[PDB]
Protein backbone atom coordinates (compact mmCIF):
# COMPACT_ATOMS: atom_id res chain seq x y z
CA UNK A 1 0.00 0.00 0.00
CA UNK A 2 3.29 2.14 0.58
CA UNK A 3 4.66 1.49 -3.14
CA UNK A 4 2.82 0.21 -6.19
CA UNK A 5 2.69 -3.63 -6.19
CA UNK A 6 5.01 -3.88 -9.16
CA UNK A 7 7.59 -2.05 -7.28
CA UNK A 8 6.85 -3.40 -3.50
CA UNK A 9 7.55 -7.25 -4.70
CA UNK A 10 10.43 -6.27 -6.77
CA UNK A 11 12.11 -5.52 -3.66
CA UNK A 12 9.88 -7.87 -0.85
CA UNK A 13 12.47 -10.40 -3.60
CA UNK A 14 15.24 -8.60 -2.24
CA UNK A 15 14.66 -9.62 1.62
CA UNK A 16 12.08 -12.20 0.81
CA UNK A 17 15.20 -14.65 0.43
CA UNK A 18 18.38 -13.36 2.55
CA UNK A 19 21.49 -15.16 3.70
CA UNK A 20 24.91 -15.31 4.85
CA UNK A 21 25.90 -16.62 1.07
CA UNK A 22 23.71 -14.89 -0.91
CA UNK A 23 24.30 -11.58 1.19
CA UNK A 24 26.22 -9.99 -1.63
CA UNK A 25 24.01 -10.94 -4.30
CA UNK A 26 20.70 -9.92 -2.91
CA UNK A 27 22.68 -6.41 -2.04
CA UNK A 28 23.75 -5.88 -5.76
CA UNK A 29 20.53 -7.43 -7.10
CA UNK A 30 18.83 -4.19 -5.30
CA UNK A 31 21.44 -1.57 -5.98
CA UNK A 32 20.57 -2.62 -9.90
CA UNK A 33 16.75 -3.65 -10.31
CA UNK A 34 15.75 -0.04 -7.72
CA UNK A 35 16.18 3.20 -8.41
CA UNK A 36 18.25 5.16 -5.84
CA UNK A 37 14.98 7.23 -5.49
CA UNK A 38 12.54 4.45 -3.90
CA UNK A 39 15.56 4.21 -0.83
CA UNK A 40 13.50 6.26 1.27
CA UNK A 41 11.09 3.23 0.80
CA UNK A 42 13.47 0.37 0.67
CA UNK A 43 14.07 1.62 4.08
CA UNK A 44 10.21 1.82 5.41
CA UNK A 45 9.90 -1.17 3.91
CA UNK A 46 13.00 -2.58 5.92
CA UNK A 47 11.96 -1.45 9.09
CA UNK A 48 8.41 -1.40 9.01
CA UNK A 49 7.71 -4.96 7.03
CA UNK A 50 10.62 -6.96 8.16
CA UNK A 51 12.57 -5.60 11.46
CA UNK A 52 9.44 -4.83 13.49
CA UNK A 53 8.19 -8.37 13.33
CA UNK A 54 10.93 -10.74 12.99
CA UNK A 55 13.53 -10.45 15.83
CA UNK A 56 15.40 -13.55 14.63
CA UNK A 57 16.61 -12.20 11.26
CA UNK A 58 17.99 -8.60 12.81
CA UNK A 59 21.90 -9.72 12.17
CA UNK A 60 21.47 -10.65 8.84
CA UNK A 61 19.61 -7.37 8.03
CA UNK A 62 22.16 -5.63 10.00
CA UNK A 63 24.81 -7.67 8.12
CA UNK A 64 22.82 -6.30 5.16
CA UNK A 65 23.24 -3.00 5.68
CA UNK A 66 27.08 -3.56 6.78
CA UNK A 67 27.35 -4.88 2.89
CA UNK A 68 25.84 -2.28 1.61
CA UNK A 69 27.38 0.14 2.93
CA UNK A 70 25.50 3.61 1.95
CA UNK A 71 25.35 5.95 4.61
CA UNK A 72 22.75 8.15 3.68
CA UNK A 73 20.92 4.79 3.14
CA UNK A 74 21.84 4.18 6.94
CA UNK A 75 20.47 7.45 8.13
CA UNK A 76 17.02 7.04 6.47
CA UNK A 77 16.80 3.63 8.24
CA UNK A 78 17.66 5.42 11.84
CA UNK A 79 15.15 8.08 11.54
CA UNK A 80 12.40 5.58 10.05
CA UNK A 81 13.33 3.49 13.55
CA UNK A 82 13.15 6.64 15.57
CA UNK A 83 9.94 7.78 13.63
CA UNK A 84 8.19 4.66 14.43
CA UNK A 85 9.18 3.98 18.02
CA UNK A 86 7.51 7.32 18.60
CA UNK A 87 4.02 6.50 17.21
CA UNK A 88 3.86 3.81 19.57
CA UNK A 89 5.77 5.07 22.28
CA UNK A 90 2.57 7.60 21.91
CA UNK A 91 -0.08 5.37 20.95
CA UNK A 92 -3.44 4.85 22.55
CA UNK A 93 -1.79 2.19 25.22
CA UNK A 94 -4.36 -0.69 26.76
CA UNK A 95 -3.62 -4.33 28.46
CA UNK A 96 -4.79 -6.16 24.98
CA UNK A 97 -2.21 -4.27 22.85
CA UNK A 98 -0.04 -6.78 23.41
CA UNK A 99 1.17 -6.72 19.31
CA UNK A 100 2.38 -3.34 19.37
CA UNK A 101 4.43 -3.84 23.02
CA UNK A 102 5.98 -6.71 20.52
CA UNK A 103 7.14 -4.59 17.59
CA UNK A 104 8.46 -1.81 20.28
CA UNK A 105 10.60 -4.31 21.54
CA UNK A 106 11.36 -5.34 18.37
CA UNK A 107 12.73 -2.14 17.33
CA UNK A 108 14.56 -0.98 20.76
CA UNK A 109 16.57 -4.67 20.05
CA UNK A 110 17.07 -2.94 16.38
CA UNK A 111 17.93 0.69 17.32
CA UNK A 112 20.65 -0.87 19.24
CA UNK A 113 22.28 -2.89 16.34
CA UNK A 114 22.43 0.30 14.68
CA UNK A 115 23.99 2.44 17.22
CA UNK A 116 25.40 0.88 20.15
CA UNK A 117 26.58 -1.78 18.51
CA UNK A 118 28.39 -0.07 15.83
CA UNK A 119 29.84 3.12 18.78
CA UNK A 120 27.15 5.55 17.58
CA UNK A 121 25.23 7.37 21.01
CA UNK A 122 21.70 7.43 21.09
CA UNK A 123 21.49 11.31 21.00
CA UNK A 124 19.61 13.13 23.61
CA UNK A 125 17.77 14.88 21.12
CA UNK A 126 16.34 11.95 19.79
CA UNK A 127 15.90 9.73 22.79
CA UNK A 128 16.53 10.48 25.99
CA UNK A 129 16.30 6.88 27.76
CA UNK A 130 16.73 7.96 31.21
CA UNK A 131 13.56 10.30 30.74
CA UNK A 132 11.47 7.48 28.95
CA UNK A 133 12.00 5.48 32.38
CA UNK A 134 11.41 7.76 35.10
CA UNK A 135 8.27 9.35 33.04
CA UNK A 136 7.20 5.55 32.82
CA UNK A 137 7.36 4.94 36.61
CA UNK A 138 5.15 8.48 37.33
CA UNK A 139 2.39 7.29 35.02
CA UNK A 140 1.77 3.82 35.60
CA UNK A 141 2.68 -0.16 35.30
CA UNK A 142 1.06 0.33 32.05
CA UNK A 143 3.51 3.01 30.15
CA UNK A 144 6.24 0.82 32.43
CA UNK A 145 5.45 -2.52 30.62
CA UNK A 146 5.66 -0.48 27.41
CA UNK A 147 9.36 0.46 28.68
CA UNK A 148 11.48 -1.13 30.28
CA UNK A 149 11.43 -4.26 28.08
CA UNK A 150 11.87 -2.03 24.91
CA UNK A 151 15.13 -0.14 26.97
CA UNK A 152 16.21 -3.83 27.68
CA UNK A 153 16.65 -4.68 24.28
CA UNK A 154 18.27 -1.68 22.86
CA UNK A 155 21.02 -2.14 25.82
CA UNK A 156 21.37 -5.43 25.03
CA UNK A 157 23.58 -4.13 22.19
CA UNK A 158 26.07 -2.54 24.58
CA UNK A 159 27.95 -5.24 25.45
CA UNK A 160 29.43 -5.65 21.75
CA UNK A 161 30.57 -2.21 22.01
CA UNK A 162 34.43 -1.29 23.04
CA UNK A 163 32.32 2.66 23.87
CA UNK A 164 29.32 2.00 25.85
CA UNK A 165 30.09 -1.65 26.61
CA UNK A 166 30.03 -1.27 30.90
CA UNK A 167 31.97 0.94 32.76
CA UNK A 168 30.82 3.32 30.11
CA UNK A 169 29.24 6.07 32.30
CA UNK A 170 26.17 6.63 29.90
CA UNK A 171 25.64 2.89 29.77
CA UNK A 172 25.75 2.49 33.53
CA UNK A 173 23.37 5.71 34.01
CA UNK A 174 20.87 3.58 32.91
CA UNK A 175 21.44 0.35 34.50
CA UNK A 176 21.39 2.30 38.09
CA UNK A 177 18.20 3.88 37.06
CA UNK A 178 16.31 -0.20 36.37
CA UNK A 179 18.29 -0.83 39.54
CA UNK A 180 16.13 1.54 41.37
CA UNK A 181 13.04 0.09 39.31
CA UNK A 182 13.93 -3.05 40.30
CA UNK A 183 13.80 -2.28 44.21
CA UNK A 184 10.74 -0.71 44.03
CA UNK A 185 7.87 -3.84 45.85
CA UNK A 186 5.31 -3.29 43.71
CA UNK A 187 7.01 -3.86 40.56
CA UNK A 188 5.55 -6.13 37.77
CA UNK A 189 7.13 -9.85 38.47
CA UNK A 190 7.66 -10.11 34.43
CA UNK A 191 9.57 -6.99 34.44
CA UNK A 192 12.09 -7.73 37.35
CA UNK A 193 13.05 -10.46 36.19
CA UNK A 194 13.16 -8.39 32.34
CA UNK A 195 15.91 -6.37 34.37
CA UNK A 196 17.40 -9.23 35.80
CA UNK A 197 17.77 -11.30 32.53
CA UNK A 198 19.85 -7.99 30.97
CA UNK A 199 22.11 -7.70 33.81
CA UNK A 200 23.32 -11.47 32.72
CA UNK A 201 23.23 -10.57 28.95
CA UNK A 202 25.67 -7.98 29.89
CA UNK A 203 27.76 -9.63 32.44
CA UNK A 204 26.60 -7.61 35.59
CA UNK A 205 25.82 -8.33 38.96
CA UNK A 206 22.76 -6.86 39.49
CA UNK A 207 23.49 -6.33 43.16
CA UNK A 208 26.49 -4.76 42.18
CA UNK A 209 25.09 -2.21 40.31
CA UNK A 210 24.31 1.96 42.28
CA UNK A 211 20.68 2.51 42.86
CA UNK A 212 20.05 6.00 43.43
CA UNK A 213 17.38 8.07 44.68
CA UNK A 214 15.82 9.74 41.37
CA UNK A 215 12.08 7.78 42.08
CA UNK A 216 11.88 9.93 44.88
CA UNK A 217 12.71 13.31 43.52
CA UNK A 218 9.09 14.20 42.74
CA UNK A 219 9.55 17.81 41.84
CA UNK A 220 12.04 16.08 39.08
CA UNK A 221 9.35 14.11 38.02
CA UNK A 222 6.95 16.68 37.78
CA UNK A 223 9.07 18.69 35.12
CA UNK A 224 9.87 15.90 32.69
CA UNK A 225 9.88 16.42 28.76
CA UNK A 226 6.83 14.09 28.05
CA UNK A 227 8.04 11.53 25.34
CA UNK A 228 4.64 9.43 26.21
CA UNK A 229 1.52 10.21 25.12
CA UNK B 1 28.38 36.37 29.35
CA UNK B 2 31.10 35.06 26.50
CA UNK B 3 32.05 32.43 29.26
CA UNK B 4 29.89 30.58 31.15
CA UNK B 5 30.84 28.92 34.75
CA UNK B 6 29.64 25.82 35.15
CA UNK B 7 28.98 24.21 38.30
CA UNK B 8 27.08 21.21 39.98
CA UNK B 9 23.80 23.61 39.91
CA UNK B 10 23.49 24.64 36.22
CA UNK B 11 25.29 21.60 34.34
CA UNK B 12 21.98 20.45 33.51
CA UNK B 13 20.75 23.62 32.51
CA UNK B 14 23.88 24.74 30.05
CA UNK B 15 24.36 21.24 28.97
CA UNK B 16 20.56 21.89 27.00
CA UNK B 17 22.29 24.97 25.45
CA UNK B 18 25.27 22.97 24.32
CA UNK B 19 23.20 20.16 22.97
CA UNK B 20 22.05 22.88 20.34
CA UNK B 21 24.95 24.77 19.32
CA UNK B 22 26.80 21.74 18.16
CA UNK B 23 24.57 21.42 15.33
CA UNK B 24 25.54 24.96 13.90
CA UNK B 25 28.56 25.25 15.61
CA UNK B 26 30.67 22.29 14.83
CA UNK B 27 34.39 23.14 15.60
CA UNK B 28 35.24 22.73 19.29
CA UNK B 29 38.18 24.72 20.59
CA UNK B 30 39.33 22.80 24.37
CA UNK B 31 41.95 23.23 26.80
CA UNK B 32 41.76 21.36 30.58
CA UNK B 33 43.56 22.27 34.02
CA UNK B 34 44.88 19.55 36.33
CA UNK B 35 47.56 19.88 39.01
CA UNK B 36 50.53 18.96 36.61
CA UNK B 37 52.70 15.65 37.14
CA UNK B 38 54.22 13.98 40.28
CA UNK B 39 55.53 10.67 39.07
CA UNK B 40 57.99 9.15 36.21
CA UNK B 41 56.33 5.49 34.82
CA UNK B 42 58.31 2.80 36.77
CA UNK B 43 60.09 0.98 34.30
CA UNK B 44 59.86 3.10 31.55
CA UNK B 45 62.92 4.97 30.03
CA UNK B 46 63.20 7.94 27.90
CA UNK B 47 64.95 6.41 24.94
CA UNK B 48 61.57 4.21 24.24
CA UNK B 49 59.63 5.09 21.48
CA UNK B 50 56.41 5.44 24.21
CA UNK B 51 58.13 7.21 26.65
CA UNK B 52 55.88 10.02 26.25
CA UNK B 53 52.87 7.99 26.30
CA UNK B 54 53.99 5.97 29.24
CA UNK B 55 54.48 8.70 30.96
CA UNK B 56 51.33 10.90 30.27
CA UNK B 57 49.22 7.34 31.32
CA UNK B 58 51.29 7.19 34.04
CA UNK B 59 50.36 10.78 35.61
CA UNK B 60 46.59 11.04 34.22
CA UNK B 61 45.32 7.80 36.02
CA UNK B 62 47.02 9.16 39.25
CA UNK B 63 45.21 13.12 38.82
CA UNK B 64 42.17 14.87 38.90
CA UNK B 65 40.92 17.05 36.21
CA UNK B 66 39.96 20.38 37.13
CA UNK B 67 38.47 22.40 34.54
CA UNK B 68 37.52 21.83 31.67
CA UNK B 69 37.02 24.53 28.59
CA UNK B 70 34.93 24.18 25.40
CA UNK B 71 34.59 26.98 22.64
CA UNK B 72 31.67 26.36 19.65
CA UNK B 73 32.72 27.61 16.30
CA UNK B 74 31.82 27.18 12.57
CA UNK B 75 33.48 26.58 9.43
CA UNK B 76 34.55 30.46 9.13
CA UNK B 77 35.18 30.79 12.87
CA UNK B 78 32.15 32.72 14.15
CA UNK B 79 31.02 32.11 17.27
CA UNK B 80 27.39 31.60 18.59
CA UNK B 81 25.45 34.50 19.80
CA UNK B 82 25.35 35.13 23.53
CA UNK B 83 28.13 32.38 25.27
CA UNK B 84 30.31 30.68 22.89
CA UNK B 85 32.75 29.00 25.69
CA UNK B 86 31.46 27.27 29.07
CA UNK B 87 34.30 26.42 31.35
CA UNK B 88 33.69 23.43 33.22
CA UNK B 89 34.41 23.20 36.76
CA UNK B 90 35.12 19.90 38.27
CA UNK B 91 34.83 18.11 42.03
CA UNK B 92 38.50 18.66 43.55
CA UNK B 93 39.63 18.08 47.41
CA UNK B 94 43.46 19.41 48.43
CA UNK B 95 42.69 16.97 51.24
CA UNK B 96 42.09 14.70 49.46
CA UNK B 97 43.50 14.41 46.07
CA UNK B 98 46.85 14.28 44.69
CA UNK B 99 48.78 17.33 42.65
CA UNK B 100 52.19 18.89 42.20
CA UNK B 101 52.92 21.57 44.71
CA UNK B 102 53.72 24.11 42.05
CA UNK B 103 50.50 23.50 40.09
CA UNK B 104 48.10 24.52 42.50
CA UNK B 105 50.24 27.67 43.26
CA UNK B 106 50.13 29.19 39.87
CA UNK B 107 46.35 27.94 39.28
CA UNK B 108 45.68 29.27 42.51
CA UNK B 109 46.93 32.85 41.08
CA UNK B 110 45.19 32.71 38.27
CA UNK B 111 41.99 32.47 40.29
CA UNK B 112 40.84 29.11 40.27
CA UNK B 113 38.25 28.84 43.43
CA UNK B 114 39.47 25.67 45.30
CA UNK B 115 36.89 25.99 47.89
CA UNK B 116 34.32 26.46 45.33
CA UNK B 117 35.88 22.97 43.15
CA UNK B 118 35.46 20.87 46.98
CA UNK B 119 31.74 22.16 47.67
CA UNK B 120 30.12 22.94 44.39
CA UNK B 121 32.11 21.11 41.45
CA UNK B 122 30.46 18.93 38.99
CA UNK B 123 31.58 15.33 38.88
CA UNK B 124 33.21 14.24 36.45
CA UNK B 125 31.65 10.72 35.72
CA UNK B 126 28.09 12.82 35.71
CA UNK B 127 30.00 14.88 33.25
CA UNK B 128 30.80 11.95 30.87
CA UNK B 129 27.22 10.45 31.24
CA UNK B 130 25.59 13.78 29.45
CA UNK B 131 28.50 14.82 26.84
CA UNK B 132 28.18 11.17 25.82
CA UNK B 133 24.92 11.55 24.08
CA UNK B 134 25.41 15.68 23.50
CA UNK B 135 26.55 15.37 19.78
CA UNK B 136 30.01 16.82 20.92
CA UNK B 137 31.24 13.60 20.78
CA UNK B 138 30.97 10.07 18.88
CA UNK B 139 29.75 11.79 15.82
CA UNK B 140 30.98 12.46 12.99
CA UNK B 141 30.74 16.32 11.37
CA UNK B 142 32.13 17.92 14.82
CA UNK B 143 36.14 18.99 14.51
CA UNK B 144 38.28 19.44 17.62
CA UNK B 145 40.87 22.12 18.09
CA UNK B 146 43.34 21.99 20.91
CA UNK B 147 46.85 22.88 21.77
CA UNK B 148 49.61 20.86 23.07
CA UNK B 149 47.17 18.24 24.05
CA UNK B 150 48.00 14.44 24.38
CA UNK B 151 46.78 15.36 28.54
CA UNK B 152 44.01 17.13 27.57
CA UNK B 153 42.60 14.52 25.73
CA UNK B 154 44.41 11.56 28.13
CA UNK B 155 41.44 13.51 30.29
CA UNK B 156 39.08 13.09 28.31
CA UNK B 157 39.05 9.46 27.71
CA UNK B 158 40.01 8.23 31.27
CA UNK B 159 36.53 10.66 31.94
CA UNK B 160 34.47 9.04 28.83
CA UNK B 161 35.74 5.48 29.12
CA UNK B 162 35.66 5.72 33.50
CA UNK B 163 38.77 3.36 33.18
CA UNK B 164 42.48 3.64 33.39
CA UNK B 165 44.00 5.13 30.15
CA UNK B 166 45.00 1.89 27.90
CA UNK B 167 48.38 0.27 28.26
CA UNK B 168 49.70 0.58 24.90
CA UNK B 169 50.16 3.97 22.73
CA UNK B 170 48.85 2.40 19.72
CA UNK B 171 45.15 1.35 21.58
CA UNK B 172 44.72 4.97 23.33
CA UNK B 173 44.72 6.57 19.65
CA UNK B 174 42.18 3.69 18.71
CA UNK B 175 39.63 4.54 21.11
CA UNK B 176 40.86 8.42 21.54
CA UNK B 177 39.67 8.60 17.30
CA UNK B 178 36.55 6.85 18.15
CA UNK B 179 35.60 9.66 20.65
CA UNK B 180 37.15 12.20 18.41
CA UNK B 181 37.30 11.17 14.76
CA UNK B 182 38.92 14.67 13.60
CA UNK B 183 41.42 16.62 16.24
CA UNK B 184 43.97 19.21 15.35
CA UNK B 185 46.75 20.21 17.68
CA UNK B 186 47.72 23.83 16.84
CA UNK B 187 50.86 23.49 18.34
CA UNK B 188 51.76 20.48 16.12
CA UNK B 189 50.50 21.94 12.80
CA UNK B 190 53.32 24.91 14.33
CA UNK B 191 55.92 22.27 12.84
CA UNK B 192 54.86 23.54 9.35
CA UNK B 193 54.66 27.09 10.19
CA UNK B 194 58.31 28.72 9.51
CA UNK B 195 58.82 31.21 12.60
CA UNK B 196 55.89 30.24 14.62
CA UNK B 197 57.18 28.80 18.38
CA UNK B 198 56.63 28.74 21.61
CA UNK B 199 53.54 28.09 24.18
CA UNK B 200 49.88 29.49 23.91
CA UNK B 201 50.26 32.49 25.50
CA UNK B 202 53.28 33.33 23.61
CA UNK B 203 51.80 32.04 20.03
CA UNK B 204 48.97 34.21 20.65
CA UNK B 205 51.08 37.14 21.15
CA UNK B 206 52.95 36.54 17.58
CA UNK B 207 49.02 36.25 16.37
CA UNK B 208 48.39 39.33 17.23
CA UNK B 209 45.48 37.82 19.71
CA UNK B 210 43.35 39.36 22.14
CA UNK B 211 42.37 36.85 25.23
CA UNK B 212 38.90 37.53 26.80
CA UNK B 213 39.02 36.15 30.43
CA UNK B 214 41.86 34.80 32.74
CA UNK B 215 44.81 33.28 31.68
CA UNK B 216 45.65 30.02 32.99
CA UNK B 217 42.17 29.02 32.78
CA UNK B 218 40.36 26.36 30.80
CA UNK B 219 37.72 28.63 29.47
CA UNK B 220 39.78 31.29 28.05
CA UNK B 221 42.68 29.35 27.05
CA UNK B 222 40.82 27.36 25.07
CA UNK B 223 38.80 30.91 23.34
CA UNK B 224 42.29 31.27 22.71
CA UNK B 225 42.89 28.31 21.05
CA UNK B 226 39.94 28.53 18.91
CA UNK B 227 41.27 32.36 17.89
CA UNK B 228 44.76 30.84 17.32
CA UNK B 229 43.39 28.28 15.19
CA UNK B 230 41.62 29.93 12.60
CA UNK B 231 43.88 32.88 12.53
CA UNK B 232 46.86 30.35 11.95
CA UNK B 233 44.91 28.33 9.20
CA UNK B 234 44.02 31.74 6.90
CA UNK B 235 47.90 32.91 7.51
CA UNK B 236 49.96 29.74 7.07
CA UNK B 237 48.04 27.04 5.13
CA UNK B 238 45.15 29.19 2.61
CA UNK B 239 41.91 28.65 4.67
CA UNK B 240 42.25 25.20 4.35
CA UNK B 241 43.95 21.82 5.95
CA UNK B 242 45.17 18.83 4.99
CA UNK B 243 43.06 15.55 6.91
CA UNK B 244 45.72 13.30 6.06
CA UNK B 245 48.89 15.59 6.85
CA UNK B 246 47.62 17.19 10.22
CA UNK B 247 44.37 15.17 11.41
CA UNK B 248 44.14 13.43 14.43
CA UNK B 249 47.83 14.31 15.72
CA UNK B 250 48.96 15.14 18.98
CA UNK B 251 52.02 17.52 19.52
CA UNK B 252 54.96 14.73 21.50
CA UNK B 253 53.22 11.80 21.27
CA UNK B 254 53.82 8.58 18.74
CA UNK B 255 51.04 9.75 15.63
CA UNK B 256 52.68 11.53 13.22
CA UNK B 257 55.88 11.58 14.21
CA UNK B 258 59.29 17.02 21.91
CA UNK B 259 57.37 16.74 25.03
CA UNK B 260 53.59 15.61 25.65
CA UNK B 261 53.35 17.88 28.37
CA UNK B 262 52.63 21.37 27.87
CA UNK B 263 55.13 22.44 30.37
CA UNK B 264 54.77 26.55 31.50
CL1 LIG C 1 40.03 13.15 36.46
MG1 LIG D 1 46.49 23.28 28.13
MG1 LIG E 1 56.36 -1.31 27.12
MG1 LIG F 1 45.27 26.28 30.28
Amino acid sequence: HMLEENIQEKIAFIFNNLSQSNMTQKVEELKETVKEEFMPWVSQYLVMKRVSIEPNFHSLYSNFLDTLKNPEFNKMVLNETYRNIKVLLTSDKAAANFSDRSLLKNLGHWLGMITLAKNKPILHTDLDVKSLLLEAYVKGQQELLYVVPFVAKVLESSIRSVVFRPPNPWTMAIMNVLAELHQEHDLKLNLKFEIEVLCKNLALDINELKPGNLLKDKDRLKNLDEQLS
Amino acid sequence: QRICEVWACNLDEEMKKIRQVIRKYNYVAMDTEFPGVVARPIGEFRSNADYQYQLLRCNVDLLKIIQLGLTFMNEQGEYPPGTSTWQFNFKFNLTEDMYAQDSIELLTTSGIQFKKHEEEGIETQYFAELLMTSGVVLCEGVKWLSFHSGYDFGYLIKILTNSNLPEEELDFFEILRLFFPVIYDVKYLMKSCKNLKGGLQEVAEQLELERIGPQHQAGSDSLLTGMAFFKMREMFFEDHIDDAKYCGHLYGLGSGSGNAYEEE
